[PDB]
RNA sequence: CAUGCUACGCGUAG
RNA sequence: UGCUACGCGUAG
RNA sequence: CAUGCUACGCGUAG
RNA sequence: CAUGCUACGCGUAG
């Protein structure tokens, strides 16, 4: 508040009043110094209220524009942020089936429908490469979602019947990968 | 053994279970005088009084009488009782058919009774008929208390009999046989003309055939009634008589008019199932101009929408379908709830949500599919046409009106109307053009007064839109709200706002609407309920499917109680037409769900102006009904206090032996209830402090009595698992408005504080209903309010409950720190930062409960 | 505990599914809502984890909708 | 503020005070002109206050008339929209059957619910399951409300066209129930 | 925005 | 995207 | 003409 | 400065 022009006048009036009361002057001196300090304080509170209202208006404008900016920033970046949070919490959960299906969707082994929880149901999933096949499939046993499934049937890309015996490293180029395999839960 | 008996003499009077030469000569003489009448009596093991007692005083523990009655008359088999929840109406509705097997057996009896009366009318024998004296077949073997008079001038006393039988008629659907040609279950149904809506002659015929000797005048149309006591009496019979008539005849009465040369279709009446035919008095044909008021009246009227829309046949629900206003059906789904990761991580870092902890998340945002909204409407089948005991109802309405004698009511002008929020939906079809502010600013005060005067003489059918609510809940079931049109609100407010504000501004009464729980208010209400009780015991219950399964008679009664304050401003016809408007716009309305119109069978809409207050009046009425049923179910000869015995005698007198209102006994009963049955009612929540000894001896209402009343009135089954009973006042009520009570020490004073469930507060903090509320820096006030609400948790003996408040405080402080950091990063720090300090100090939240302010 | 964060993960999963315009299909959306409501109203961690696996497989069914390789890393 | 009558007197008093202070007169005339200047300044303050007040009420009246003009504009818009919608729904209804059922009634008043039952040419039936489909909308033509309706279109819950042959017992699980069937009167 | 209080300055009257 | 009550918050 | 007290009106700050 | 109002937002309750 020292930057205001009235601050110097108010300080001078206060110092003069203190020096006059400390020296023991007459009562008329007390009255005139009282009047001086009173008008100085009136002007000081005037200027202080003006400056405080100015700063309050500025603060309200700044907080309002900050609110609007945060609102629009949250409205803009919702999809990517929410998906990143989802995958972060998924990795934090650390389950066998969860991590297994995440890796299987990463390398390319994505299903066609919901993995059923019933003891008997059809589960269909694609396999792009023979590497993921031999990693997940073993004869008639399928390791999916940390569970064992009984392999039922296999289809190629052109909807032609293929047996499990024909699926081999020698016959992989002759196969139309990816292969859609449907199986039953054991 | 114990048999039902409706006894009345100078010593004992009441309907309860009892043990069981010149008089015999008089009996034989009366029998010889009435030998030719076929209705005069073999005898069955159970009489009519036994069935009425079993159906009105139903207890899950003792059902031997009802089971034997159902098995003897081939109503159902014994293995049917092995099915779980066979007595419930919500669970396993097939029992509704079982009771129907008795309907005919009841109906066939009624005629016999009339014949019996005729016999007395042919012999000049004045006497009283009782239920315990007529077997379930229909024969009358009673020949006592019959004095001889001039033959041909005898009058029967048929008040108590038909009064107590009223509920069994609607519960068993005894009049179904009236819907067949020549009255025969084997013959086909009656094919009524679709263009016929006036069944007045049919109602008169049914009344003269069933209730012939009912000396009170019955008006098929409620327009010609003397007072509310007559409107209720007429509606009690209209509810029963409307079951026979087809449902297509009811609804608005439409007609073609001419406006400036073009033919318009406007509603010129309404066919209420309880009020009959109501024709508008200000119908002007061949008009040449249409103003704003008439524009709103015709837009809110569903006649044009139903005429323009195409026919609809909905098989998903059982309610009647009107039309489909759109070519494509709309399916509304609920969005998944948001998740605030910051607060969740902050709570987990402090040791919350650990395994085995008593504090866990129980409340989340539950999502729904497309066919869920309408499925909520599919619950409206829980509302059945119910006939109530008319004399008991006319007594309970007065006893309840005595609770509202301290308030004032009347009609206010448009300048005196106060609206809380104007930027809200105005209903259908008013939501297509703007909000409520649009119509509140377009229409001047004179236009609103003109609309009110028009509604005072005519009835306007309206359309109410039911939508899903996005809110936190602990059950997978969804919640729907029925926003009514603005034409209904601007009238209901103008009519009831004075009383609504008088009730909300009154402290220390039974209805605690408007009383805050902060600043020592909860302690004030708790000490008000404890107003001088000898052996105080607290009790609380709930109403399963209250807004859905509540009959229309109780809603009409509540509306009449609310409108009785207009003794000098409104006339008779004005009040009747206001009641008709309330019934057409709330009771029996037109529901626009998924762009399709349906007929609501009944129940209370949740978008009305008189919503909470109607439920409060309903709760008071149910409580008084339970009290009267408990006091009259006692033997009366085992009570050692003469005062209550004489009071029960006078109660029976004013119920079944008197017709005019006895204000003295009403005052006595009100004082007795306030002394031995203190009540705190907020809408559907109720906490009662009753004298334990009087409840033990059956002098006041108890849990089983409320259960029985809800069974034979609200047609719902109240399980004792949801009702709580407290024997120690120091601990306080178990749960009131989802708030528990705890006695703490504040300033050397022992005061009751209300604390909520920590799971609800934590769910509100973690899961929000919008994306901006997650991390928008506006959550500071949200968490401040949550801490204000959950502060009383810090005094709980469970430290896990107390740590929630400290966690909220630390989270608010961390949010303030992040906000200050962000402001410093973008520009500069704020000057009034210190003002935020009070938001992370416990004094600001402790002062909110001090009774100083 | 695992129950709380499993429920939160299921909530976020249903949120992402609704955001991916899965609600256009009535049967799939109804099944997802049923699974989510069963996860919320559950007391056994095993059934909750199985239903979470089912809903995650629902999300993984659409390959072009979400880029697993770039987003997981 | 020059238009105020007291402003001129205050300015004259201030000029006289300055002229007297520049000349250095006796204390008596100085304090007299000080009192006069103070009276003039008080009057100036009062007239300035009432001027600010009249300006404030003028601004309030301007805002009020602007709000009234906005209200009139929105009322005209609402009236136009309501009249348009009313006339549209008026031209939408069928008169051939409405006039018939009205002239058939002796009193002239008819229930509302029978209006769409007997005067509507289109019927939309929502079928939840296959059993209700076989019980009600069996075949290309069905009977309802004593009227024969020929099936015109069938749509699923996802607003997709569904053929009549697709509705079978084996294909019921794959269909998106409920089904909305629109049929014209015949 | 209104009301009231406290403090200050000014003017009128005793 | 209902009615009512209370309670906070920021402005006049 | 100066000092003090009381009542009234106006403006300013809290 | 206190109180009460008006405008907007937010939280809880039935
Ligand atoms: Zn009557
Ligand atoms: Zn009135």
């Amino acid at each position: 508040f020292s930057s205001l022009p009235s601050y110097a006048a108010f300080a001078t009036a206060q110092e003069a009043y203190e020096q006059a009361v400390a020296n023991g002057d007459s009562e008329v001196v007390l009255k005139k110094l009282k009047k001086s300090l009173n008008v100085a304080k009136s002007e000081f509170d005037r200027d202080a209220a003006m400056q405080r209202k100015l700063e309050k208006m500025a603060d309200q404008a700044m907080t309002q524009m900050y609110k609007q900016a945060r609102s629009e920033d949250k409205r803009a970046k919702v999809t990517s942020a929410m998906q990143t949070m989802l995958f972060t919490m998924l990795r934090k959960l650390d389950n066998d089936a969860l991590n297994n299906i995440i890796n299987n969707a990463r390398d390319g082994c994505v299903p066609l429908n919901i993995i059923p929880l019933t003891t008997a149901a059809k589960l269909m999933v694609v396999i792009p490469d023979y590497n993921t096949y031999k990693n997940t499939c073993d004869g008639t046993t399928f390791t999916y979602a940390s569970a064992l499934w009984e392999i039922q049937q296999v289809v190629d890309a052109d909807s032609k019947i293929v047996q499990l015996s024909e699926i081999s490293m020698d016959n992989s180029p002759n196969l139309a990968w990816p292969l859609i395999v449907t199986a039953l839960r054991a | 053994v114990y048999r039902a008996f409706d006894i009345y003499n100078d010593k004992v009077a009441g309907f309860a279970k009892f043990l069981k030469f010149s008089n015999y000569q008089h009996e034989e003489t009366i029998y010889n005088l009435l030998k030719d009448c076929p209705a005069v009596a073999r005898l069955t093991k159970y009489t009519m009084a036994d069935l009425v007692y079993a159906l009105r005083h139903f207890d899950e523990g003792n059902c031997d009488t009802l089971k034997e009655i159902l098995v003897t008359y081939n109503c159902c088999d014994d293995d049917y009782f092995n099915k779980k929840d066979w007595y419930d109406f919500v669970e396993n509705p097939d029992i509704l058919r079982v009771y129907a097997n008795l309907g005919e057996r009841v109906r066939q009896a009624l005629l016999k009774t009339v014949q019996f009366c005729d016999a007395m009318r042919n012999a000049g024998i004045v006497g009283v008929l009782t239920l315990d004296n007529q077997d379930l077949n229909g024969n009358w073997y009673d020949f006592g208390d019959f004095i001889q008079t001039t033959p041909g001038s005898g009058v029967p006393v048929v008040d108590s009999y038909y009064s107590l039988l009223m509920p069994i008629l609607t519960l068993t659907r005894a009049l179904t046989a009236e819907s067949h040609v020549d009255t025969d279950l084997t013959k086909p149904y009656i094919k009524w003309d679709l263009l016929k809506y006036d069944f007045t002659e049919e109602r008169l015929k049914l009344f003269d055939r069933y209730f012939k000797y009912w000396d009170q005048t019955y008006h098929p149309n409620c327009v010609n009634c003397l007072d509310d006591r007559c409107i209720l009496h007429c509606a009690n019979f209209n509810v029963l008589f409307s079951t026979v008539f087809p449902p297509t005849s009811f609804g608005p009465l439409v007609r073609k008019i001419f406006v400036d040369g073009v033919p318009f279709v406007v509603s010129t009446g309404y066919h209420f199932r309880e009020l009959g035919v109501v024709h508008n008095q200000d119908v002007n044909l061949h008009s040449s101009r249409l103003s704003f008021k008439e524009l709103l009246v015709y837009a809110a009227d569903p006649a044009m929408h139903a005429a323009s829309g195409n026919l609809l046949l909905d098989k998903r629900t059982t309610c009647f379908s009107v039309a489909a206003l759109t070519n494509n059906v709309a399916f509304q789904t609920v969005k998944p709830g948001n998740f605030n990761k910051d607060f969740y991580d902050f709570a987990v870092s402090k040791g919350f949500f650990k395994e085995g902890s008593s504090v866990e998340l129980k409340h989340f945002f539950f999502a729904q599919d497309g066919n869920a909204a309408i499925s909520d409407y599919d619950y409206y089948r829980y509302n059945l046409p119910t006939m109530c005991d008319i004399r008991q109802l006319l007594f309970v309405v007065e006893v309840v009106d005595k609770y509202f004698d301290c308030y004032d009511g009347g009609c206010i002008n448009a300048n005196q109307v106060i609206v809380n929020n104007l930027d809200k939906s105005a209903g259908f079809p008013f939501n297509k053009w703007g909000k409520a502010r649009l119509y509140y600013d377009s229409m001047s005060y004179e236009d609103q007064d003109a609309l009110f005067a028009y509604t005072k003489r005519n009835v306007i059918p309206t359309i109410t839109q039911m939508n899903l609510k996005y809110a936190i809940s602990a059950k997978n079931r969804a919640r729907t709200v029925a926003g009514v049109s603005i034409c209904s609100t601007m009238t209901n407010r103008q009519f009831h706002q004075k009383l609504l504000k008088s009730i909300a501004a009154t402290r220390g009464a039974t209805v605690v609407i408007g009383t805050s729980k902060f600043y020592g208010g909860w302690h004030n209400m708790l000490k008000t309920v404890y107003s001088d009780v000898e052996n105080p015991h607290l009790m609380g219950w709930d109403y399963p499917k209250c807004d859905r399964a509540m009959p229309n008679m109780l809603r009409i009664m509540a509306s009449l109680v609310l409108a009785r304050k207009h003794t000098t401003c409104c006339s008779l016809s004005h009040r009747f037409y206001r009641l008709a408007n309330e019934c057409a716009q709330v009771l029996s309305e037109m529901v626009m769900c998924g762009g399709s119109l349906y007929v609501k069978p009944g129940g209370t809409s949740s978008g009305d102006a008189t919503t909470a207050y109607a439920n409060s009046v309903f709760n008071i009425c149910q409580a008084v009904t339970a009290n009267v049923n408990a006091l009259l179910s006692t033997d009366g000869n085992k009570i050692a206090d003469k005062y209550v015995r004489n009071l029960q005698h006078r109660l029976y007198e004013c119920l079944y032996r008197n017709r005019d209102v006895d204000t003295d006994f009403v005052n006595e009963f009100y004082a007795y209830l306030r002394k031995h049955f203190s009540m705190m009612i907020l809408s559907d929540d109720a906490v009662v402090c009753f004298n334990s000894t009087y409840a033990s001896q059956g002098l006041v209402a108890s849990i089983k009595n409320f259960k029985s009343v809800l069974y034979y009135q609200n047609n719902v089954f109240m399980s004792e698992a949801k009702c709580w009973t407290e024997t120690d006042l120091t601990k306080g009520p178990h749960e009131f408005c989802s708030q528990h009570t705890m006695l703490v020490k504040q300033g050397d004073d022992y005061v009751y504080l209300p604390y909520p469930d920590p799971s609800r507060i934590l769910g509100a903090g973690c899961f929000v209903d919008d994306i901006v509320k997650t991390d928008g820096t506006l959550m500071i006030e949200r968490f401040v309010s949550l801490a204000i609400d959950a502060y009383p948790l810090t005094k709980h003996p469970n430290q896990e409950y107390a740590d929630v408040f400290h966690l909220y405080l630390q989270y608010i402080r961390k949010l303030h720190d992040e906000l200050t950091g962000h402001m410093l990063d973008m520009y500069s720090v704020m000057l009034t930062n210190d003002n935020t300090s009070r938001y992370w100090e416990p004094e600001f939240y402790e002062a909110m409960y001090t009774p100083h302010t | 505990s695992k129950m709380s964060d499993v429920k939160c993960t299921s909530v976020v999963l249903l949120s992402v599914l609704q955001q991916l315009r899965v609600e256009s299909s009535s049967k799939l959306w109804a099944q997802c809502v049923q699974l989510h409501n069963d996860i919320l109203l559950a007391k056994d961690t095993t059934e909750a984890f199985e239903k979470m696996v089912s809903l995650l497989s629902v999300l993984l069914s659409m390959q072009g909708a979400v880029d697993i390789n770039k987003l997981c890393e």
